[PDB]
C-alpha cells in the first residue's frame, strides 16, 4: 500500500512560482530517496532532481539547478518541489516517483501545471443523442460534449465506471475563446436503448464542477 | 571457588561504542546481585527483580534518552541497528550517568552510533562495519555522494548538554546442560 | 552526463511479431564490483505514469508478462518483446542509475500495424439544450478506422464550409488497434435556422468516396 | 465446542503496511460480570513455539511489541499490525479462554511481498566418499529468490530427466524476505559414470534467459 | 527460571502407547495448571487437555478423551500425557503449556512423534564442495548433505556455532527409501577459501549421532 | 485491679476456624503472665522478644488475644517467618513479633466420631495473607484463565477445606487451640 499522491493540477499566472506536493504512505519516508521527473505533452521523460528525506541531500540535473528546489517535511511524509519564474516552458506533468530495491516501481499519477493568467471556468454538458439511423449495424453510437472549460484536465466516465466498453474520449481541442472542448462517444446495442440507461459522468477537477448528463 | 567479577565490566575504566559493544562471560564463580542494586535504571525481566548456566555482560555507552531501547520490544536507531534484546529476553538492564567521564569541552568523538543499515540487528548481533551505506539504486564503490554516507555518527558529549543527551554506561546481564554461575 | 540514446524513435508492428529496442550509452553501465548493469526499462502507456518493466538489464518485475525480457552490457543494451500484443501499444524508455545526473531515453513509441479498417460514420445533431445557450454545434463521428489519415469537410446546403471546423483523433485502442476522429462544426444559432442541410463529408482509405452523412434541420 | 473462524487461511503483504486478521466465534467470549472478552492471540514463528502476543483481546504482553494491537468484542474480534516489518512473517492463533473445551483457530500465516529477486544458481558434483557407497547425488541451489515460483531441470549429456529429483524450498527470511531452493538428483554410480555433462538450467521471472550452471566428471 | 522441558523426539510402533513427559522447574508445579497442545506438521494447533497438579483434575477435548490420559508426578514436578492406540495420524508435534498470569505464557519445546515400525537410523554426511571455476562476483557456495537417516530431526551448524550468517538449512525430503535427506549451504567469500576452513556439525538426536564434515 | 479475662479467651466452649481467627482487645485490667505459664496446661507456650518469666511484671499499650483452632502439625507455621498453608493463607505473624503462643490439644472438645466438620482451613488464595490479615472470604478460586460464574469446575473450587477432626486420629492431624497473646492509648494492661 505504499502511495505517493500528488495534486492534479495547478493553475500559475506567468511569472510566478508554484511549490508542488508529492505525500507519501505504506513506507519509512526517510528511509526512500524521492526523484522528480518532468514530461512536456507528446515528447518523453526528463529528470529534474532527487531529494534524500534524512539530510535533505539534492542532486540535480544542469537545466534545473536554480529553476527547482527540492524540500522534504518529515511529519507529513511529504517531498515538495518549487519552480521559480514560471514559463510557458514549465507547462508541463510533472512526476513524483520513490527509488527502491526496484529502481522507481512507486510513480505518482502526476500533477499538470498550466502556467496562464486565466480563470477556471467549468465545463457546459451537453448530450450526443442516438439518432434515427436505426439500426448502425445493430449497434448505436451516442455520447456527451464537455464545452467551455479552462483548465484542462476533465474526466469522463460512462455508467459511473460500468460502461468502459466501446468509450472513445476524444483529446480535447482549444477553442479560439481559449477554452477547451471534448467529446465522448460510446457504441452500444440498440436494443438497450429502450431498457438500459446511459448517462455520462464529467468531472472537471480546476473548478470543483461534477456534471451528471443522461442521453 | 571465586568470586564473580562485576566489578571488571561496572568499573571498568573504559566503555565500548555501542555498535562496537562488549560481552564478558561470567561463569565458575559465586554471584550476588542484592549487592549491585547508585543506578539509573535496573530492570530485571523474565525474572523478579525483588527476587543459571552462564551469564553473559554486555557494555556499551548510549544516551539517556536511549536507555529505553535497551528492552524487549522496543524499536529505535540503537534497538534496530546497535544493540538488540530479544523479546523472550530473560535478564537484567543497569545504565548509570557517565557526564563527569563521558564527556570532554569541545565534544567527545569517540563514542559513536549506526544510524544506517540495511536490516535490523538480529537478537545478540554486532556490526563493526565501517562500509559506506547505500540509500538508492546507484553505487558508491567506498566513496560518499549522493545516496553514499558512512554508517556510524558521532554523539559529541559535551558536558553542559542536558540529561538525555548525556553518555549512560549500560550494562546488560544476560541468563542462560550444568550450572557454574552460583548466587551463594 | 551519460547519453542514452534509443533507436528507432518510433516502430509500427504487426500482433505476433518480435520486437527488439535499442538503448545506446555513452559511458559503461557495468560495475566491476557486482557485474551488474545499471538501466531500468519503463512503458508508458497512453495517459498514465510510467511502469518499471526490468531492472540491472535482465531482471523482470513483479506481473510483467514473460514476452518482456532484457539482455546487453556495457553501452550497448536491448528490449526485447516476443510475440507482441495489441496492448503492447506505449512508448518504452530505458533509465541509466549508475551515475547521477540520472538519464532517460527519448524512447520508442510502438505502433501497431493491423488490417485497414473503414470507419463508421454517425452524424449528431445539435441539442435543444445547447441551442436556448445560442450555439449550435454538429459533431461527425468517424469510429473505428486504420489506417489513421482520414479527412472530414463540411458542406451546409452544399456550400463548403471553413473556419468553423475543429477536428481531435484517438490514440490507437489496445484491443482493435484503431483510431477514432471527430469533427465539430460550431455555428451560432441563427445561421443554424438558415440552413437545412448539415452534411459530413468523410475521406478514407476503406471508404470507396467522399462518403457524406446529412441530417435536416427540424427533421 | 466453540468454534473459531479465522481469515484468510494466509495473506501477503508489503513491510510498511497496516495488517488486520480476523477472528469470529460461534459464542460470545464476553463475561458480563467484568466486561472482558476471554481471546487469547499467540504467534508462531517457523521452528518455534507458540508465543503470546495478547489476552483479554486488547492486553499485550511485556516485550510485545507497540505495532500489535488487539481489539473486538463479543463474536467478531480482530488483531492489528501498524508498519508490519519482516521479522512478523509468522503464523498467528486466536484462542478462547471463556470455556472449557479450550479452542484455537485455524491460523492466519502472514507472509511478506517484495520485489522480484532473480536466484544465484550453484551446482555441486558428489562425493567421491559418496561414490564409494554406490550411489550419485547432484545438488543445485538457487539461493535468495522471489518470487517463490522457479522450475529447475536436470539436463545429463543434453537429456532431460524426470523422476529422479526432489525439491526442498525455505521460508521466507525474516531480513531479505527471500526464499531458496535445493534440488537433489540422485542416480546410480552407473548412471554416474556414464554421462559427463551435468547440468542445472533455471528458470524465474528475475532472469530474462535461463541460467545453466554445469560440471564435468573429472574437471 | 520458569522452564517446561519436554524430549525433542519419540519413535512409537504402530498399536503401542507412548507416554511423553513435561518437566517442570522454577516455580511451584501444584500452584499452575498444565495444557496439552498438538500440532500436526504444516497445520494449526488443537487443544487436547488440561492438569491441575493438586488434585489431577481433568478436562479434555471431546477428540482426545479415550485417545489421552493425563497424570503428574507431584516429587518430579513432571506432567505426563498418554496417547493409546498410535496411528500415523498421531504422528505430530506435542507440546505442553502453563496456564500462569495471562493463558498460555510459558511453552515447552514440543515433542515429534514419529509413528513408524522402522529403526533409527543414524545420517550420512557428504562434503558439498565449492566450484575452483569460481568467482561470479566474489561469492561461493559451500555444503554439507545429510543423507539416510530416520527419524527426524537433525541440526546442522558451521563453524561450531560461529557461522550463522549466509546459511541455509533447507527443509528435509523423505526418500522412497523412507529415510530423509537435506543440504545445509552456505554462501561465503571466495577470498576466505583458503584462509579460513569450513567444518560442519551435524547431530541428530534420535541416534546420538555426532558428524563434523571439513568442505574442501 | 480488676483481672483480666483471659478465661474467656482460654476457656471459651466454642473456638474460631483458622480463616476466621477471633480477637479480643485487653485493656484496663491487670493480668498475670506466669500464672498461665505454670498452668502447664499448655504443649506450647513460646514468648517472642520476651520471657516467659519476666512477663509477670510489665505493662503494655495495647493488647491483642487472638484464638483460632488448627491441627497439631501447623502449630509450627503459628511463629514468625514461618510459611505453609496456614501461615500463607490463614493467620500470620510478623517477622518483628512481640508475643507469646500458647496452645493445647482439644481433641476431647474439638473431635467427634464421624468428624467434625465445623472446623476449616483456607488451601487456596491468590496472595499470601500480610501479617494480622482476616480473608472470611468464600468465593470461588480461579486456578487457570478460563471463569467461574461463583460455580465451581475445572480450574474453579471452593477455597475452604475441613480438618474433619475424628477421635482416633494421630496427634498432628488431631485438633490444637492456639492463643496468641499480642503486646506492644497509654498503657492498660500492668503486670504486678
Ligand atoms: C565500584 O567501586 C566502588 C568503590 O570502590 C564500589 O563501591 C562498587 O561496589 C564497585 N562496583 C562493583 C560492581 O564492584
Ligand atoms: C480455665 O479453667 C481452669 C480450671 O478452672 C483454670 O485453671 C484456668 O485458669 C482457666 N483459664 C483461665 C486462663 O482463666
Amino acid at each position: 500500500q505504499v502511495q505517493l499522491q500528488q495534486p492534479g493540477t495547478e493553475l500559475v499566472n506567468p511569472g510566478a512560482s508554484l511549490k508542488m506536493s508529492c505525500k507519501t504512505s505504506g513506507y519509512r519516508f526517510t528511509s526512500y530517496i524521492i526523484h522528480w521527473v518532468k514530461q512536456t505533452p507528446g515528447q518523453g521523460l526528463e529528470w529534474i532532481g532527487a531529494i534524500f528525506p534524512e539530510n535533505d541531500d539534492t542532486s540535480y540535473s544542469q537545466k534545473f539547478k536554480g529553476k527547482a528546489t527540492l524540500t522534504t517535511d518529515t511529519s507529513s511524509s511529504t517531498a515538495y518541489m518549487q519552480l521559480s519564474s514560471l514559463t510557458s516552458e514549465d507547462s508541463a506533468v510533472y512526476y513524483c516517483a520513490r527509488d527502491g530495491e526496484n529502481v522507481l516501481d512507486y510513480w505518482g499519477q502526476g500533477t499538470s501545471v498550466t502556467v496562464s493568467s486565466a480563470s477556471t471556468k467549468g465545463p457546459s454538458v451537453f448530450p450526443l443523442a442516438p439518432s434515427s439511423k436505426s439500426t448502425s449495424g445493430g449497434t448505436a453510437a451516442l455520447g456527451c460534449l464537455v464545452k467551455d472549460y479552462f483548465p484542462e484536465p476533465v474526466t469522463v466516465s460512462w455508467n459511473s465506471g460500468a460502461l468502459t466498453s466501446g468509450v472513445h474520449t476524444f483529446p480535447a481541442v482549444l477553442q479560439s475563446s481559449g477554452l477547451y472542448s471534448l467529446s465522448s462517444v460510446v457504441t452500444v446495442p440498440s436494443s438497450s436503448l429502450g431498457t438500459q440507461t446511459y448517462i455520462c459522468n464529467v468531472n472537471h477537477k480546476p473548478s470543483n464542477t461534477k456534471v451528471d448528463k443522461r442521453v | 571457588t571465586n568470586l564473580c567479577p562485576f566489578g571488571e565490566v561496572f568499573n571498568a575504566t573504559r566503555f565500548a561504542s555501542v555498535y562496537a559493544w562488549n560481552r564478558k562471560r561470567i561463569s565458575n564463580c559465586v554471584a550476588d546481585y542484592s549487592v549491585l542494586y547508585s543506578f539509573s535504571t535496573f530492570k530485571c525481566y523474565g525474572v523478579s527483580p525483588t527476587k543459571f548456566t552462564n551469564v553473559y555482560a554486555d557494555s556499551f555507552v548510549i544516551r539517556g534518552d536511549e536507555v529505553r531501547q535497551i528492552a524487549p520490544g522496543q524499536t529505535g536507531n540503537i534497538a534496530d541497528y546497535n544493540y538488540k534484546l530479544p523479546d523472550d529476553f530473560t535478564g537484567c538492564v543497569i545504565a548509570w550517568n557517565s557526564n563527569n567521564l563521558d564527556s570532554k569541552v569541545g565534544g567527545n568523538y569517540n563514542y559513536l552510533y549506526r544510524l544506517f543499515r540495511k536490516s535490523n540487528l538480529k537478537p545478540f548481533e554486532r556490526d563493526i562495519s565501517t562500509e559506506i551505506y547505500q540509500a538508492g539504486s546507484t553505487p558508491c564503490n567506498g566513496v560518499k555522494g549522493f545516496n553514499c554516507y558512512f554508517p556510524l555518527q558521532s554523539y559529541g558529549f559535551q558536558p553542559t548538554y542536558g540529561v538525555g543527551y548525556q553518555p549512560y554506561r549500560v550494562v546488560v546481564l544476560s541468563f542462560e546442560a550444568p550450572a557454574t554461575v552460583c548466587g551463594p | 552526463q551519460i547519453v542514452l540514446t534509443q533507436s528507432p524513435s518510433s516502430l509500427a508492428v504487426s500482433v505476433g511479431e518480435k520486437v527488439t529496442l535499442s538503448c545506446k550509452s555513452s559511458q559503461s553501465l557495468l560495475y566491476s564490483n557486482n557485474q551488474k548493469n545499471y538501466l531500468a526499462w519503463y512503458q508508458q502507456k497512453s495517459g498514465r505514469s510510467p511502469k518499471l518493466l526490468l531492472h540491472w538489464t535482465s531482471t523482470r518485475e513483479s506481473g510483467v508478462p514473460d514476452r518482456f525480457t532484457g539482455s546487453g552490457s556495457g553501452t550497448d543494451f536491448t528490449l526485447t518483446i516476443s510475440s507482441v500484443k495489441a496492448e503492447d501499444l506505449a512508448v518504452y524508455y530505458c533509465q541509466q542509475y549508475y551515475t547521477y545526473p540520472w538519464t532517460f531515453g527519448g524512447g520508442t513509441k510502438l505502433e501497431i500495424k493491423r488490417t485497414v479498417a473503414a470507419p463508421s460514420v454517425f452524424i449528431f445533431p445539435p441539442s435543444d439544450e445547447q441551442l436556448k445557450s445560442g450555439t449550435a454545434s454538429v459533431v461527425c463521428l468517424l469510429n473505428n478506422f486504420y489506417p489513421r489519415e482520414a479527412k472530414v469537410q463540411w458542406k451546409v446546403d452544399n456550400a463548403l464550409q471553413s473556419g468553423n471546423s475543429q477536428e481531435s483523433v484517438t490514440e490507437q485502442d489496445s484491443k482493435d488497434s484503431t483510431y477514432s476522429l471527430s469533427s465539430t462544426l460550431t455555428l451560432s444559432k441563427a445561421d443554424y435556422e438558415k440552413h437545412k442541410v448539415y452534411a459530413c463529408e468523410v475521406t478514407h482509405q476503406g471508404l470507396s468516396s467522399p462518403v457524406t452523412k446529412s441530417f435536416n434541420r427540424g427533421e
